[PDB]
């Protein structure tokens, strides 16, 4: 499941809270990287640290892993392509 | 002018007999469906038309268990305020003179109060994100945005994300004030939807209009 690649990657195990749906562009401009297809930015906050931990991957059912990107408590990204 | 007064005519069409029916026959084939069937069109129930002064809209219900009930944006009590929801915290505190930030994320109280929290697709498979789309709600709440833009006036639509900003389109920027902005979402707030003053606008707006405005601070109510 996404939680799994969730803790794959940071070691942390956390629930995802919500999956916000977004177009080409809006993505584009954030990761500086445009997608195929409409990204599901799979959102979970891990008050451990105060970061959000959201994995993007494509639109369902097929949920393709596309990047990592975790955000901390002064709004910065750290990215990393799957 | 109430929904059952506008939307009975559409209740009748075919497409929309076809989702509920798809919806009910997977919840009967054991297939976990949110909000439970009682709530699924909770946002009209506690936001009539005549009502409506906010229109915010929202993508497709949470998937966890206990999130979802009706409201778009909206979580029931005991529930973690999601990350989004606690980035429309953080502009109202920036802008709403004595607001403060809450313990919940409950919106009930906005819904009484005319603010239509409309999911643009109203329910979801539990646990995978966005399974219920291109199956029949995105025609039907295409058509509630053109009832409000039909009937009323003066309506204050919030669109967030490019998604929401689409259906921009079928509403007359003359006749209704529309806000665009980015997705609350962490990944894209940074990008314009902080700072956009969108609730304090939105109020000024509702009072240049004679209209009282919203009270943004959410409350739970007893027990």
């Amino acid at each position: 499941n996404l939680s799994d690649i969730i803790e794959k990657e940071t070691g942390k195990q956390l629930v995802i809270q919500e999956s916000i749906l977004m177009l080409p562009e809006e993505v584009e401009e954030v990761i500086g990287n445009k997608p195929e297809s409409d990204i599901l930015v799979h959102t979970a906050y891990d008050e451990s640290t105060d970061e959000n931990v959201m994995l993007l991957t494509s639109d369902a059912p097929e949920y393709k892993p596309w990047a990592l990107v975790i955000q901390d408590s002064n709004g910065e990204n750290k990215i990393k392509m799957l | 002018l109430t929904w059952h007064d506008v939307l009975a005519e559409e209740k009748q069409q075919p497409y929309f007999l076809n989702t509920l029916q798809t919806v009910a026959s997977e919840r009967q084939s054991g297939v976990t469906i949110y909000p439970p069937q009682k709530d699924v069109f909770n946002a009209f129930r506690f936001t009539e038309l005549g009502d409506v002064k906010v229109v915010i809209l929202g993508q497709d219900p949470y998937h966890g268990p206990g999130q979802a009930h009706g409201l778009a944006f909206s979580v029931r009590p005991g529930i973690a305020i999601p990350p989004s929801l606690l980035n429309m915290y953080k502009e109202l505190e920036n802008t709403i003179p004595g607001f403060t930030r809450p313990n919940h994320g409950y919106l009930e109280s906005w819904a009484r109060q005319g603010v239509l929290l409309l999911n643009t697709v109203l329910t979801v498979r539990a646990g995978q994100a966005h399974s219920h789309a291109s199956l029949g709600w995105e025609t039907f709440t295409d058509k509630v945005i053109s009832l409000i833009n039909q009937h009323r006036e003066g309506v204050v639509f919030l669109l967030w994300g490019s998604h929401a900003q689409k259906k921009g389109a079928i509403i007359d920027k003359q006749r209704h004030h529309v806000l665009k902005a980015p997705d609350p979402s962490p990944l894209s707030a940074h990008r314009g939807f902080f700072g956009c003053n969108h609730f304090v606008l939105a109020n000024q707006w509702l009072e240049q209009r004679g209209e009282t405005p919203i009270d943004w601070m959410p409350v739970l109510p007893a027990e």
